[PDB]
């Protein structure tokens, strides 16, 4: 029988996107990565005098949208988690 | 990703241990008593989201087709060797990889559901493997996952 193998966990996430919240926070929290990535590279590196009250603004912009990002993927982890629980259970019927 | 006949009637049986009225669908709140009585704690939108990953026709509920079909998508299955010897490095006060039997009994006759002190002789008979009052749990949790 299955003996102590469980179902295995998802590879890429190409789901729970289902959620329209979670695609809303997905898009917006990468599209203000992608702003404020621009923003601090532009504002160091494109710029002959660093104004650094910019830098620090977009530095903080810029954890808050990798933050988000990261939230909306550790709650697809756990949703992904939640829903093999219930196919563990049912698989129990397999044997 | 396709069935097995064998395994239709299983999931049949499957589906009522979810169907908590019979009713033929499976609600949030009944996947919120199921999921519960696993000891786990799902909050409604993680519920509806379960669900909607599953509702073909859009109806807010689970029948038996949509949860049928759902299995055929994750019947891939994975060992837990790794998972298991984590559990019992927890238990593992020095990080030596090493429990004494004496902690063994004392964990499994007072933590969780427990078991029997006879229970726990026959465990840890099998997880002494060299008799020297210590669980190498590695190499015990490699013999029960052969
Ligand atoms: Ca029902
Ligand atoms: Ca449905």
């Amino acid at each position: 029988g299955r003996k102590l193998e469980l179902t295995k966990a998802e590879k890429h996430f190409h789901n729970f996107m289902m959620d329209t919240q979670l695609t809303k926070r997905v898009k917006n929290a990468a599209a203000n990565v992608l702003r404020e990535t621009w923003l601090i590279y532009k504002n160091t590196k494109l710029v002959k005098k660093i104004d650094h009250a910019k830098v620090r603004k977009h530095q903080r912009k810029f954890l808050q949208a990798i933050h988000q990002l990261r939230s909306v993927k550790m709650e697809q982890r756990k949703l992904n988690d939640q829903a093999n629980t219930l196919v563990d259970l049912a698989k129990t019927q397999l044997e | 990703a396709a069935l097995t006949e064998e395994q239709i009637a299983e999931f049949k049986e499957a589906f009522s241990l979810f169907d908590k009225d019979g009713d033929g669908t499976i609600t949030t709140k009944e996947l919120g008593t199921v999921m519960r009585s696993l000891g786990q704690n799902p909050t409604e939108a993680e519920l509806q989201d379960m669900i909607n990953e599953v509702d073909a026709d859009g109806n807010g509920t689970i029948d038996f087709p949509e949860f049928l079909t759902m299995m055929a998508r994750k019947m891939k299955d994975t060992d837990s060797e790794e998972e298991i010897r984590e559990a019992f490095r927890v238990f593992d006060k020095d990080g030596n990889g090493y429990i004494s039997a004496a902690e063994l009994r004392h964990v499994m006759t007072n933590l969780g559901e427990k078991l029997t002190d006879e229970e726990v002789d026959e465990m840890i008979r099998e997880a002494d493997i060299d008799g020297d009052g210590q669980v190498n749990y590695e190499e015990f949790v490699q013999m029960m996952t052969a």
